[PDB]
């Protein structure tokens, strides 16, 4: 099936639990499509910004899996303000910040913080995270789950 | 690509 096909099932607000069946399927799909990365970030940005917490949560988990399964071609897309601004809008009180849940917000920050470490190459990711702090959105570096592959 | 928010 198609990218949206996979994502829709992988982020369905009805799911009783995470369905890693579709999460991985969305990932390999991205790895097949000549424009999988470009298309995927756009799709993910939208799901992550959904008013339905469970949909955004699953979307974030899917985004996390793509970071580990879709290599550099995916990283490059995430490392752009085009996508990053969409995540900022989720935690920034100026935009969607005052409506999104603490669950979604902290998850997003955890990931951004994580990427500044794992992808020292992606300067835009650092600038994005740094702003969030300089703007009081993030009071301090959050603790994160142990993952030794984060270089 | 554009600029940061």
């Amino acid at each position: 099936e198609s990218l949206e096909s996979w994502l829709n099932k992988a982020t369905n607000p009805s799911n009783r639990q995470e369905d890693w069946e579709y999460i991985i399927g969305f990932c390999d799909q991205i790895n097949k499509e000549l424009e999988g990365p470009q298309i995927a970030v756009r799709l993910l940005a939208h799901k992550i910004q959904s008013p339905q917490e469970w949909e955004a949560l699953q979307a974030l988990t899917v985004l996390e899996a793509c970071m580990k399964n879709c290599g550099r071609r995916f990283h490059n897309e995430v490392g752009k303000f085009r996508f990053l601004n969409e995540l900022i809008k989720v935690v920034s009180p100026k935009y969607l910040g005052d409506r999104v849940s603490e669950k979604v917000k902290t998850k997003v920050i955890e990931l951004l913080y994580s990427w500044t470490m794992a992808l020292p190459e992606e300067a835009k990711i650092k600038d994005a995270y740094h702003m969030l702090k300089r703007q009081g959105i993030v009071q301090s570096d959050p603790p994160i789950p142990v993952d030794r592959t984060l270089i | 690509d554009d600029h940061l928010l």
